[PDB]
């Protein structure tokens, strides 16, 4: 291979892999950060 | 001076050398190569 990206390139990657090389956790997948997961109240105002 | 947008040939340097430090004669082959191609795009193969 030539390319390399110099930067980040991965933010839109919400889960790598969902198999079980040895029946347990691939030593190198990717479950999604606990910040795109919340669910708090709104201000009963403007939504937000 | 003449011109020409020519460059698929030669057609313009023409004469015999008359000495290995001869500059003015016409043009001779070179030696026959082959392919050697590899390019390089992201996870090409190998082709050994």
């Amino acid at each position: 291979r030539t390319i390399w990206n110099s930067s980040i390139i991965t933010q839109r990657i919400s889960a790598r892999g969902l198999m079980n090389l040895e029946d347990a956790r691939p030593p190198e997948a990717k479950i999604s950060h606990q910040s795109e997961l919340d669910m708090g109240k709104i201000d009963e105002t403007s939504g937000e | 001076i003449t011109n020409a947008r020519t460059n698929n040939d030669e057609t313009h340097a023409t004469g015999p050398i008359e000495d290995l430090n001869s500059t003015s004669h016409g043009r001779e082959p070179e030696i026959e190569s082959f392919a050697d191609r590899a390019e390089l795009a992201m996870m090409i193969q190998g082709m050994t």
